[PDB]
């Protein structure tokens, strides 16, 4: 009844036997259950295929045949003892030659990517032959292995004990307020228990049982005399309420309503290629990952009000087959309900052309006329927004955004061209003009300041430093390295491919879209500036190198003419730290392998093609190469373009100077103390994934991209934010899946794709309602950064109601 | 009677020419047993040296110097190939033995072994193969597992003649050289292990009975952990649904479980697998079902005097009707067995001798099992006053003495999974001896084990010798 240290910590040793009973239980369970399953043997033979074959030792009574010696001995009893010294005998040798020499060496299996992709920081815990010493890593292994273990018995047990006060719960409570949880423990984790659990314990002999049944099983089970010891503290922290606490797999007056239910969407949604979980960002130490979102660039507020603002400075169709309240007009209303048409009116916002009640109304299965009562009964009141005056600003003596235009000065005054050393900032946002003094970093942050480009809240209008595009256009071919027309291609000049929406006369809108990549006739005139975007690479063919002991090269399959764009150089994209990890975990010496492009040096991002990459991941060095690597500013992504510097026909095996593009960063660091065929060549030529030889003439191999692995991944990245309820991992991974297959870098794009969407998953999104009104809170997102069209929103209107109406059914 | 508890001892050895002169550092890295003969049918076995194939046929004999073992073919890879593992298969026409040869080039030769002939070559890896497994389920299906961090399913099916290579392991789950690979007995199942300290499990599709331009590949293991040993893994497999796995600097064999793995349940698809979103997670599972564990060990063999040696591989033996039998050869001239059906039959010795204890208080006479004496006279004797209880023969002493007892515990005492289970027969090899490889004839009768030194070690057991013949 009443218990001390030493009464628990007895009846515990005494509980504890029971461990090793079961232990033995188990495994013969386990080992006579194997062996009840032993598998009848299969594929037998009808006769013995070896039974015509005799001893082919030779005998005293084999001509020009090669012979190996065998030596025997036999053994008897219980030592095995030999019977003699053992015999030899000669045997004739069958030597059979192969037919077929090995393919170049490789390591890991090379998968193409479309594009870079992301990767996480790893760590390094193994070495050929930052660390974690061996002895602990042995160490915990044991310790976890043994917690693992007596875990399941603690609840078990403290039944049997039924001591006041001695309750898993209890127990969490106690733990949490010994000192120990200081140096375990960081604030807002504490919060997070006691929510759960709160710090009243119960009696005064409650809290000394508790006490003492902590002290008594540390006593048992944490002797420190043992390498396999588990303190009660490493058992409770298993348990399935307080292990959350602990993972920080965390995404995150009538306006912070809205806030609050688009911050999903304002903190997950990519900017450039509109997915949750995306190849863009920046990735953290700790890989805590920091999204291209709105929230990089203040979240919802900043570029709603300047929606609003664009809306009330323009001063001065057909309507929902939903029982219209524009014909009509005036069952009770969830929360839910009712918040999905708070932030659809605030982000529709001073519209003309487009009323929250129409789609609304059907992504709530409600008639129009309904939603319109309902939003005359709650009056909502946006917020008034100020009549922003912009204040004005002298033009750049080197850049012209009207004229789209450098002139003078510009290559010293500015490092918007110099991708080698930038260093990349959130693009502004802040009120007032892009200055020093209003704390712009694309004025400021760098030695230079740099154009303000598309994701800036800045305006054209506004802001001297904001991009515009090129002026180029011409029936003929357009925005070239050294155009012969009057004037020069500024996205040229700036190292950039043109942008499909501000490069309005070259055709950048239409080549720049993969949809046109193979009309020869279209891409044959226009803008020649997007070929990144366009995402055509001339036809290569995988081989063994021309050079000696180079292994694999690449091997042009058409004829390539010097100027025209030949590949891109894709990979992981990594850190610097990553980098090095990587160069220890492979194996050193300067005959090493590397795939490692730089691709920012200051910024310190590198593309990886060592396992994900493309063809271009095999094209050797030449210091007299046929093509040349370029770091090209692509719609807000930097991305690596290769260009022919020579006339090359096919079967001619591509090089480069790769002069410092592949460093070694850990030498750097000590010391900072008319069908595709395949063409006739005189190397082997393989096939990418199976290795198979190719054979002159024939079609050369072209295999579709296999994505169905990063779609999985992506889909589990979002799976594992503990910060999201089922509804929105649901929607948010369909919305993902669908969109990371369109590969999208420039909003030009998007209304087609997103009216895709709502068409493919149309019944989908009608069928539960979780579906619609997640739906309509992205909806309400890419209305506020206003970049889905008012037109695409009206026809989703129809296409919901018409798939709901066939669900009447 | 006492037949089935029987445990192989030497019989004969023989020292293969040295074929990689220096004129003692050649090795046989293999031996495995042909499978698909009809039963019954002489067991013929190939150890495969460096550069040579010996297939030999062992014959029981009645006469002790009479030689068991006589070699039918040797087969000398005439390339520039080096070589440490096999396997074997069969022609899907003619049904002849295909004997399968991989090394250091990165090929697989698949010999015609009865005819002396090469049948083709399988190219493709990218660094040197060191193991390579046949599916229990289809004799045609191969799997290599090579420097090049990949596993390659191979096909000799006719229909993927011209493009053989059905299906590639790779993705991440492994970052450094293979030295192991197997199958389950379903064919479905894949375990992958080697200089990482990463083991991987991989659910393989079905394939289809026709030409494939390119193999399926697969990017994520279903149950992977680097976690259940400490330092390089150079041997995997299974024990039905159990895994037994080795590691360098343990001088263990470790037979453990993954939680919620079970081949009675549907074989998970591709994309149900688990991918790394945590980065310091260094075990997952599609399999799971407070924090559950995804992996249990079980139980270690005691496996003393490996030293730093490594790529040393045990062997199962694991027959309807018989017993199963782990065997393992150290880097200090010994040789190892354990029979799995002993650990049951002395927990059953144990439970009935301390239940006899309690219920007639002490007086509980021992009698031997095997004998013409069985619970029934050994009770006639006495009556019901005292406990009768059997004890298996193979229980030996040193009531019974504490050293007794002790020494039965360490052979046969499951209660720890952290214990050392010491072998229960442990044979000395004349001379300094490493062993690479075990291979066990259908019948169990004969047990092969080859190492360094080109040499191999012949034990029998149930032999049919009578009584001298010099
Ligand atoms: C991007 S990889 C090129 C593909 C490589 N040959 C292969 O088999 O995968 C670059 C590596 O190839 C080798 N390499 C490329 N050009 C070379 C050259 N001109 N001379 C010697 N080695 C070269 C070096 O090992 C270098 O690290
Ligand atoms: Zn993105
Ligand atoms: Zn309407
Ligand atoms: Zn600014
Ligand atoms: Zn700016
Ligand atoms: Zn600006
Ligand atoms: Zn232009
Ligand atoms: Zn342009
Ligand atoms: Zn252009």
């Amino acid at each position: 009844t009443e218990w001390t240290v030493d009464k628990i910590a007895s009846a515990l040793s005494v509980l504890a036997e029971e461990v090793p009973q079961n232990h033995s239980r188990l495994v013969n369970f386990l080992l006579e259950e194997t062996e009840k399953r032993a598998p009848q043997p299969r594929h037998l033979s009808k006769t013995d295929p070896f039974a015509h074959m005799k001893s082919k030792a030779i005998d005293a009574n084999p001509e020009g045949v090669p012979t190996m010696d065998v030596k025997f001995k036999q053994h008897s009893g219980e030592y095995g003892k030999s019977r003699n010294s053992g015999r030899r005998f000669q045997y004739p040798v069958v030597c059979i030659k192969p037919d077929r020499e090995p393919v170049p060496p490789y390591r890991f299996h090379h998968a193409e990517i479309r594009k870079n992709i992301l990767a996480l920081n790893s760590q390094l815990n193994f070495v050929p032959h930052k660390i974690q010493p061996r002895s602990q890593k042995i160490a915990k292994r044991a310790q976890a292995e043994y917690a693992a273990t007596l875990a399941p018995y603690l609840e078990p047990w403290l039944r049997k004990l039924n001591i006041e006060g001695c309750t898993k719960s209890n127990l969490i409570r106690f733990m949490a307020s010994q000192p120990e949880s200081d140096d375990s423990m960081t604030p807002q984790q504490k919060s997070n228990l006691l929510d759960t659990y709160s710090d009243d314990m119960g009696s005064p002999q409650a809290v000394r049982n508790a006490s003492m049944f902590t002290e008594a099983w540390d006593r048992v089970f944490n002797d420190q005399s043992k390498l396999r010891r588990v303190a009660l503290r490493d058992i409770l922290m298993l348990d399935k309420n307080v292990e959350p606490i602990f993972d920080n797999k965390r995404a995150k007056a009538l306006m912070q309503k809205v806030i609050d239910a688009l911050g999903s969407y304002t903190t997950l949604g990519c900017l450039i290629c509109f997915s949750h979980d995306c190849e863009h960002g920046e990735i953290e130490r700790d890989n805590q990952k920091r999204c291209f979102s709105l929230e990089e660039i203040g979240g919802l507020m900043p570029s709603l009000r300047r929606k609003w603002a664009a809306q009330i400075e323009q001063r001065q169709h057909p309507p929902c087959r939903n029982e219209c309240y524009r014909i009509h007009g005036t069952p009770p209303w969830s929360e839910n309900e009712v918040g999905t048409l708070e932030w659809m009116f605030a982000t529709i916002g001073y519209s003309q052309t487009l009323r929250p009640e129409c789609f609304v109304g059907a992504i709530l299965g409600r008639p129009c006329w309904d939603v319109h009562r309902k939003l005359q009964e709650l009056d909502l009141r946006l917020p008034p927004v100020e009549p922003r005056t912009i204040p004005k600003q002298k033009s750049l003596p080197w850049y012209d955004r009207r004229k789209k235009q450098l002139m003078s000065d510009w290559a010293d005054a500015t490092i918007t061209h110099e991708h080698a050393v930038r260093e990349l900032f959130a693009p502004c946002h802040h009120d007032g003009p892009c200055t020093a003094a209003n704390g712009c970093p694309c004025a400021s942050a760098g030695t230079h300041p740099v154009l303000c480009e598309r994701f800036c809240l800045c305006t054209a209008e506004e802001c001297p430093l904001k991009f515009t595009g090129c002026a180029c256009h011409s029936s003929g071919k357009t925005c070239l390295q050294r155009q012969r027309e009057g004037r020069p291609c500024i996205c040229v000049q700036l190292n950039r491919e043109c942008d499909p929406t501000l490069c309005k006369g070259c055709g950048a809108r239409e080549r720049a879209d993969p949809e046109n990549a193979y009309d020869e006739v279209l891409h044959s005139t226009g803008c020649q500036n997007v070929a990144l975007q366009r995402g055509a690479a001339k036809a290569v063919v995988l081989g063994k190198s021309q050079l000696e002991a180079c292994g694999y090269g690449l091997f042009a399959a058409e004829d390539i003419e010097e100027g025209e764009f030949v590949i891109e150089y894709t990979g992981e994209l990594i850190s610097h730290d990553e980098g090095v990890r990587r160069e220890h975990r492979r194996g050193d010496e300067e005959n090493k392998v590397s795939y490692l492009f730089t691709l920012l040096e200051q910024e310190g991002i590198w593309v990886d093609a060592a396992i994900y990459g493309n063809l271009s991941r095999y094209i050797n060095h030449a210091t007299d190469g046929n093509i040349m690597p370029k770091i090209m500013y692509v719609n807000h992504e930097w991305r690596i373009k290769f260009t022919a510097i020579k006339d090359i026909k096919a079967g001619e095996e591509l090089f480069f100077n790769y002069g410092d593009n592949f460093p070694n960063l850990t030498k750097k660091l000590v010391e900072r103390n008319r069908p595709l065929l395949v063409p006739k060549t005189t190397q082997p030529l393989f096939d990418p994934l199976s290795k198979v030889q190719l054979l002159p003439g024939q079609p050369l191999p072209q295999h579709p991209i296999d994505d169905s692995w990063l779609l999985l991944k992506h889909r589990d990245n979002l799976q594992d934010f503990i910060d999201l309820r089922p509804e929105e991992k649901e929607f948010l991974q369909e919305w993902d899946a669908f969109i990371l297959r369109r590969h999208i870098s420039s909003e030009q794009y998007l209304p087609r794709y997103f009216l895709r969407f709502v068409r493919e998953k149309a019944d989908w999104l009608v069928s539960k309602r979780s579906r619609g009104e997640e739906f309509s809170k992205l909806v309400a997102t890419l209305l506020a950064r206003r970049v889905l069209p008012e037109r695409v929103v009206i026809e989703a209107t129809q296409v919901l109601n018409d798939a709901r109406g066939r669900l009447r059914e | 009677d006492s037949a089935e508890w029987e445990l192989p001892r030497l019989r004969t050895s023989f020292i293969f020419q040295d074929d990689y002169k220096s004129q003692d550092l050649a090795e046989f890295f293999d031996v495995k047993f042909y499978p698909y003969s009809p039963p019954g049918a002489p067991p013929v076995f190939a150890a495969t040296s460096k550069k040579h194939a010996v297939i030999c046929r062992l014959t029981q004999t009645t006469d002790k110097d009479a030689n068991p073992c006589e070699i039918i073919q040797l087969i000398r890879d005439d390339g520039n190939e080096a070589n440490c593992a096999s396997c074997w298969s069969k022609d899907p026409i003619t049904d002849q033995p295909l004997l399968c040869i991989a090394g250091n080039e990165g090929n697989v030769k698949v010999y015609n072994v009865t005819e002396g002939k090469l049948y083709r070559t399988l190219v493709g890896h990218g660094g040197g193969i060191n193991d390579l497994a046949t599916s229990p389920a289809n004799p045609y299906i191969i799997a290599s597992a090579s420097d090049d961090t990949t596993i390659r399913i191979w096909s000799l099916a006719p229909e993927h003649e011209k493009q053989p290579c059905v299906c590639i392991l790779g993705g991440e789950g492994h970052s450094y050289d293979l030295l192991s690979v197997a199958f389950h007995d379903n064919g479905r199942y894949v375990l992958s292990a080697g200089h990482d300290q990463v083991i991987n499990l991989w659910a393989l599709p079905e394939f289809p009975n026709e030409h494939m331009e390119i193999p399926i590949v697969i990017y994520y293991p279903h149950f992977s952990s680097s976690e259940i040993h400490n330092n390089l893994v150079d041997c995997v497999a299974f024990y039905g649904d159990l895994i037994l796995s080795r590691a360098c600097h343990e001088d263990t064999i470790v037979l453990w479980r993954i939680e919620g793995f079970s081949s009675d349940d549907p074989i998970p698809g591709p994309l149900d697998a688990p991918t790394p979103t945590d980065m310091t997670k260094q075990t997952r599972s599609y399999f799971t079902p407070s924090r559950p564990a995804m992996f249990t060990r079980l139980a270690q063999f005691h496996t003393p005097d490996c030293g730093v040696q490594f790529f040393m591989r045990f062997r199962m033996y694991h027959v309807p009707g018989k017993h199963p039998i782990l065997a393992f050869a150290n880097a200090k001239s010994k040789t190892f067995f354990w029979d799995l059906a002993r650990f049951g039959e002395y927990a059953r010795f144990m439970a009935d001798l301390k239940e006899a204890q309690q219920s007639y208080n002490g007086r509980v006479v021992v009698v031997d099992q095997g004998q013409g004496i069985s619970l029934a006279q050994a009770q006639q004797v006495h009556g019901p006053g005292v406990g009768v209880v059997m004890k298996p023969a193979w229980l030996v002493p040193k009531g019974f003495s504490r050293e007794t007892l002790q020494a039965w515990a360490d052979m046969y005492d499951l209660s720890n999974p952290v214990g050392l289970i010491k072998a229960h027969r442990s044979l000395a090899i004349d001379g300094a001896f490493v062993g690479r490889q075990v291979g066990w004839s259908p019948e169990g009768e004969w047990c092969v084990v080859v190492g360094n030194g080109n040499r191999a070690l012949i034990y029998q057991r149930w032999g049919k010798e009578r009584g001298l013949g010099s």
